[PDB]
């Protein structure tokens, strides 16, 4: 996270904390639990095999609090497009039930088809890395505004309002950067948005994946 | 048992992820491999296969050294140094398309 | 080296290896016995804390008694142009001097000036990768090859093996060529990768440098 300050420790119960495996080394990534047994997540943060780990907010400390769950499924979407990162939306099933508790319970996803408004604030959070050189071991978070589409269509080949959210000022040095692909982006404690992509320099605006675009599909795709 | 962080940035725009490509510490391997690998990521990171980098204005990886050098490679240019090069000296690989 | 054979022991006292604590990674020659001379890409990405200059080699896997190593304690560059890989050439000064002896000597340098033409025949040498895949030699390699001029710069000295895909490989940056007895290039790049068979190997034209090269080591 750029620009933001420490979260409160599981002050955000719903964040998953993805391991991949790729054909020539690791990726990590986040993710959110929208189910008790299902989390969600980008699709270019999929790999052979995925370690999930929920509850945590030092995520380099064996805590008593985390619970390590092995992704029985990886689903991307059908129609998930890797040059152009369109349709960046991805379901992981669990290997086994978590346990719901203090730490542990699901964030909400939107009643149907509502993405966003722009002006509205909103906050991102994940263990991504905070500058081109450190990373961080705890859940850090920072409140991001929503931009009008004309912002992204000038900067980005590939944006889609219908299916993205444009997100970021500007003028601010606040995104969500490397490490933070799947993150949610929470309005009032519903996830809008998963953190998807944007400039390398975390120069803002930066493309979220409208969650509400694809309720279909994930209720579908649970059932 | 290293781990080498790099970015891909494709027309433009470049994923949120934190990415790693693995290398046995402390191997001297040469900038054939490098691209490779390089290669390897741009294909299963973005779809980016070798008629696309052909066909792409210009397509080029730098290699950032711990001793905050910084090496800058195309990808279209034949040309590649006879050199080994030490897999734990390497800071970070920014891959630009 | 690509295609060629293994040396007589010690049959080139100049020969250098440079090595960080995964081994060697880039050649070099002795041109003084407190001077050594390689490309200057070689050092431009490591930290010369580090680099090891082993005199006196053959079997890199070995202990050898006839070696000799010292580290750098000051590079000199003439004008070198990372992108265009131009003044190619860097000189090393070790942190003492060499027991010359049958197996540390000092190379022989041309004349200001003097360039080769195409068909000269040379010698090229290194402890670098043996073809394509494979790893760095045990022993000291070297191969017969022939000076071009097509397919190349007057910036550059190039050579060839007709009718075989055979030429220098990673790690072999920085080794000498020699041609009549005198070192009259330092390998530098390869096309296409190594061994092509169709692109010239590209050396460092030891002989526009020599006033530089003299009025460092006197």
């Amino acid at each position: 996270i750029i620009g933001g300050r420490e979260s409160r420790p599981h002050s955000r119960p719903y964040m998953a904390y993805l391991q991949i495996q790729s054909p020539a080394g690791q990726s990590r990534c986040g993710g959110f639990l929208v189910r008790e047994d299902f989390v969600l997540t980008a699709a270019h943060c999929w790999g052979s095999n995925i370690n999930v780990t929920l509850g945590a907010h030092n995520i380099q400390r064996r805590e008593n609090t985390q619970q390590h769950i092995t992704a029985r499924r990886a689903i991307r979407h059908p129609q998930y497009n890797q040059r152009t990162i369109q349709n960046d939306i991805m379901l992981l099933q669990l290997s086994r039930r978590v346990r719901r508790n203090r730490n542990v319970n699901p964030v909400a996803l939107p009643r149907a088809q509502e993405g966003l408004r722009p002006g509205t604030l909103c906050t991102v959070a994940g263990w991504g890395r905070v500058s081109m050189r450190r990373g961080t071991d705890t859940l850090r978070e920072v409140q991001l505004r929503v931009q009008r589409d004309r912002q992204c269509l000038r900067i980005f080949g590939s944006y889609d309002p219908r299916r993205q959210i444009c997100v970021g000022d500007r003028r601010e040095r606040k995104a969500a950067f490397k490490g933070d692909s799947g993150g949610p982006l929470l309005c009032n404690n519903v996830a809008h948005g998963i953190v998807s992509y944007g400039k390398s320099s975390g120069v803002p605006p930066e493309v979220f994946t409208r969650v509400s675009s694809f309720l279909p599909w994930i209720r579908t795709t649970m059932r | 048992t290293v781990q080498v962080p790099y970015t891909i940035t494709v027309n433009g725009t470049s994923q949120n992820i934190l990415s790693n490509l693995t290398f046995n510490k402390n191997q001297n391997i040469s900038y054939k491999d490098l691209e490779g690998k390089v290669k390897s990521v741009l294909e299963s990171n973005r779809g980016i296969t070798d008629v696309d980098l052909r066909l792409s204005k210009q397509a080029k990886y730098t290699v950032n050294f711990k001793n905050g050098t910084k090496k800058v490679i195309d990808l279209k240019s034949g040309i590649y140094t006879a050199n080994l090069i030490n897999s734990s000296d390497i800071k970070s690989i920014n891959i630009n398309v | 080296i690509v295609g060629g054979r293994r040396a007589r022991p010690h049959a080139w006292p100049f020969m250098v290896s440079l090595q960080l604590r995964g081994g060697h990674f880039c050649g070099a020659t002795l041109i003084a016995p407190n001077f050594v001379m390689s490309a200057a890409h070689c050092v431009a990405n490591v930290n010369v804390r580090a680099v090891r200059v082993v005199l006196g080699a053959h079997n890199l896997s070995r202990r050898e008694p006839t070696r000799q190593v010292f580290a750098v304690q000051r590079i000199f560059e003439n004008g070198y142009d990372p992108v265009n890989l131009l003044n190619d050439i860097v000189i090393l000064q070790l942190n003492g001097s060499a027991t010359i002896n049958a197996n540390v000597q000092v190379a022989q340098l041309p004349a200001q000036g003097r360039r080769l033409g195409n068909g000269v025949q040379c010698l090229a040498m290194g402890w670098g990768l043996l073809g394509r895949n494979r790893g760095i030699a045990s022993v000291l390699q070297e191969l017969n090859v022939t000076v071009v001029t097509s397919l190349c710069r007057r910036s550059n000295v190039c050579t060839l093996v007709r009718g075989r895909q055979a030429g220098v490989c990673f790690g072999d940056s920085g080794s000498p060529l020699v041609c009549n007895g005198l070192i009259h290039g330092i390998a530098s790049f390869v096309r296409g990768g190594c061994a092509s068979g169709l692109y010239p190997d590209a050396f460092a034209p030891v002989a526009q440098f020599v006033n530089w090269i003299d009025s460092i080591i006197q």
